[PDB]
């Protein structure tokens, strides 16, 4: 596992991404995915392409479901962390890539698994959140799991696309648009004068 | 000359000549700094002249270290360590801003060899370089290079884990005080430390299982878990 | 579309004349800089090279011409004597050249006024390669198109002669063994001779022909490398007379093969000089592809620096240097 961690790091630093995708990883596949996911979680979203690598890695092995899940996680993190015009454009592209992956799957299996919005992803290696009394707060033992269907991903895609259309029309709004709920986004589109996009958003939500 | 060579018959004449006029750097080097083996004054001369010979600079730093270690031979191991620390910190604060006259990789390598030779604290070089204001990321880059170079010297000295002990002390100091690294680079630096520790743990697993090696592996796993809380 | 990203040379030095051969001194000259010789149309130039990788006081490459010898003929091969020393109270420069007139010339110099050369005659064909005996420095081996390998003293007397079955293309002394000689023949046969017994010890056969160059690995005396046809070929002795590795080197034939003097797994090859550019390929045995691909205008010679993973090739009026990572 430590040699595998070293191999994945050195190949990513050398930009030898093809070899990393083509290797068979007999029984080590989940550990490689876990290492690249842990690094994709630790690194800045604008400087290194680890989500695009995880996506290429899953597409090459015909694992369209995990490929969709990774690109959806990428789109969600871009929406939270990178409130720039370029971040919103990458977010729309990652949700489109997710939708395309799920459309290649049979409709019966076309669902992604998410921990509910508010599940603290403890950064692996964050000091345990101590209460005021210095005790380790017991991990809330129910990461409620939300199952997202293709229709809910289409709503999130339309919401990201409407955020991008507003940010393209006024680049100063990109910071506000990135956090706006569907209701706030209708109010912002109406202020800009983008009524058809506001109507389309009202119909979808 | 007055302090170190007071008993030498030629020093009275040399001192009177040095009072009688301002001298050119070339004359100071060839007539005084060279004959009297004044390696600190030779280093100051080549710095002032803008003359850059990396081999000469390393030799002069070696002569300064070896002279300080020779002059202190009558003292306790702790006093010898402290004398060398004060010497290297004083000169390091002058030259560390000018990398052509402060050969950091040579100095770290050479001082770590002296720490092994005298059985000093493995923290000594890491502490001395931090007091000079050598950046923690730059010091880690040097130790990572020295470790990856696989110098047979460390195995011959029966101290193959020494550089990893110095790396552990350096990174433990960063984990205790993350303000030693500027806030804008801290996240990037913590990721570089996690990747480097992962590499060191893989190499330690390839070595023969000794009690010292198992302790080093435990220390690096503990350090990894502390760095993951700082990222 | 893989754009073969031909790497630019790490360093380039301009020369006064065309470079037809270049050789680093493989021996310790006691100077801080590496001695280099290059042969032109009518001259041999001796230079010192210092690199920033060995000396932090140098920015890039310091190249200094030390001496130019009038030769009168086109130089084809150069061999350094192990007695060559520049740091001595009496410096001694000694090297041998083979030229277009089929003669060997031994040059001896003190870098001052004492500049002497001896002419050695006896080859009836072109001399393709020549080398000094490394450890004693007293003897020169040479091979040529007359189907002979010849051994000469410094006095130009022929000590020994071996009759070959085809043109001799390369010659190398055993790095640790004063009486062991490798001779590579154009038909693909590499022979080992013992000079005490005057017998062939062993032979290797290349899977391709013509064999154009062979080199004995200094860091691993069991390894022989060569170029034949389009491929490079490696043998590991005494395990087999069959090659351990055979792989494509160049599309339009391989010309030169040389081992790195600092790494037993690194070697360079050169392609045949085409009309415009020669390819240079640096290989590492752990990799299926060259680690570096360079180009020189009409590539001439191939030599390795003694300590650095740095190779040199002459081309037109220039020397081109490529550094590889270790």
């Amino acid at each position: 596992l430590d040699c595998l961690r070293q191999l994945v790091v050195v190949l990513c630093e050398r930009s030898q991404l093809q070899d990393l995708v083509e290797f068979p990883y007999v029984n080590l596949h989940n550990e490689v995915v876990g290492i690249i996911e842990s690094r994709a979680r630790a690194v800045d979203l604008m400087t290194h392409n680890y989500y695009e690598l995880l996506y290429a890695f899953h597409i090459y092995r015909h694992n369209y479901r995990k490929a969709g899940s990774v690109m959806f996680e990428y789109g969600m993190r871009l929406g939270r962390e990178v409130r720039t015009l370029r971040g919103l454009q990458k977010q729309v592209n990652s949700y489109l890539a997710c939708l395309n992956c799920l459309r290649l799957i049979r409709p019966e299996y076309a669902w992604i698994v998410q921990p509910v919005s508010g599940a603290v992803y403890e950064r692996p290696g964050a000091s345990p959140k101590r209460n005021y009394d210095g005790e380790s707060s017991a991990v809330p033992s129910s990461s409620q799991i939300e199952i997202l269907e293709l229709r809910d991903l289409e709503k999130e895609y339309v919401l990201a696309q409407t955020r991008l259309t507003l940010a393209k029309h006024n680049p100063s709004t990109a910071a506000i648009a990135g956090s706006s709920a569907a209701e706030e986004m209708v109010a912002l589109l109406v202020q800009a004068g983008l009524f058809d996009t506001a109507i389309s958003l009202c119909q979808t939500f | 000359l007055t302090r170190q060579y007071s008993h030498h018959s030629t020093v009275g004449d040399a001192v009177s000549q040095l009072d009688s006029q301002l001298m050119d750097i070339t004359k100071m080097f060839g007539q005084y700094a060279d004959p009297f083996r004044l390696s600190e004054c030779k280093l100051a001369i080549i710095h002032c002249a803008g003359h850059s010979d990396p081999i000469l600079v390393q030799t002069l730093w070696q002569d300064i270290i070896d002279k300080e270690l020779s002059d202190s031979m009558g003292n306790s191991s702790v006093d010898r360590m402290q004398s060398l620390h004060l010497k290297i910190t004083s000169l390091g604060k002058i030259y560390a801003s000018t990398p052509r006259y402060f050969p950091l990789e040579f100095l770290v390598k050479y001082l770590e060899q002296q720490v092994c030779n005298f059985s000093w604290d493995a923290g000594f070089v890491t502490y001395t370089m931090q007091e000079i204001n050598v950046p923690v990321p730059k010091l880690l880059e040097v130790y990572d290079h020295l470790f990856k170079a696989r110098d047979p010297w460390w195995s011959r000295m029966k101290k193959p884990l020494h550089l990893l002990e110095s790396i552990y002390i350096l990174l433990s100091g960063y984990v205790q005080e993350p303000s030693k690294v500027p806030s804008y680079e801290r996240r990037r630096f913590t990721t570089l430390c996690l990747d480097a520790i992962s590499c060191y743990l893989v190499e330690l697993q390839s070595m023969d299982p000794a009690p010292a090696l198992l302790n080093t592996v435990s220390n690096f796993k503990s350090l990894q878990a502390k760095l993951e809380r700082l990222s | 579309m893989k754009q073969d990203s031909a790497s630019n040379a790490t360093y380039t030095v301009d020369c006064e004349d065309y470079v037809h051969v270049v050789e680093f001194n493989p021996f310790d000259s006691g100077e801080a800089g590496s001695l280099l010789a290059y042969g032109g149309i009518s001259y041999v130039v001796i230079a010192s090279c210092r690199f920033q990788e060995e000396d932090s006081t140098v920015e890039g490459i310091e190249f200094k011409t030390l001496k130019t010898f009038h030769h009168g003929e086109r130089v084809v091969a150069i061999a350094w004597s192990p007695e060559t020393r520049c740091d001595a109270l009496l410096p001694l420069l000694r090297f041998a050249t083979a030229a277009g007139d089929k003669k060997i010339r031994i040059f001896t110099s003190d870098f001052q006024d004492k500049n002497e050369y001896k002419v050695i005659e006896g080859h009836s064909g072109y001399i393709n390669d020549l080398v000094f005996c490394s450890p004693e420095g007293t003897d020169i081996a040479s091979v040529g198109d007359d189907h002979t390998c010849r051994i000469w003293d410094l006095d130009g007397k022929q000590i020994a002669m071996f009759i070959l079955r085809s043109p001799g293309m390369s010659v190398a002394w055993h790095p640790e063994g004063a009486f062991k000689l490798m001779v590579a023949e154009k038909t693909g046969t590499i022979r080992f001779y013992d000079l005490t017994t005057h017998q062939a010890i062993l032979s290797l056969e290349s899977v391709q022909v013509p064999l154009m160059s062979a080199d004995w690995c200094v860091r691993n005396t069991l390894r022989i490398g060569a170029v034949a046809g389009n491929d490079w070929i490696i043998w590991e002795m005494p395990r087999s007379s069959y090659p351990q590795d055979n792989k494509p080197a160049h599309a339009d034939r391989a010309r030169m093969f040389r081992w790195s003097k600092c790494n037993e797994n690194v070697f360079a090859t050169t392609g045949y000089p085409g009309k415009m550019k020669s390819q240079i390929a640096i290989h590492h045995l752990a990799h299926p592809q060259p680690i570096l691909i360079g180009t020189a205008p009409v590539g001439s010679g191939l030599s390795w620096h003694r300590r650095l993973p740095l190779c040199v090739v002459g081309g037109y009026r220039k020397l081109f240097f490529w550094l590889t990572e270790m």
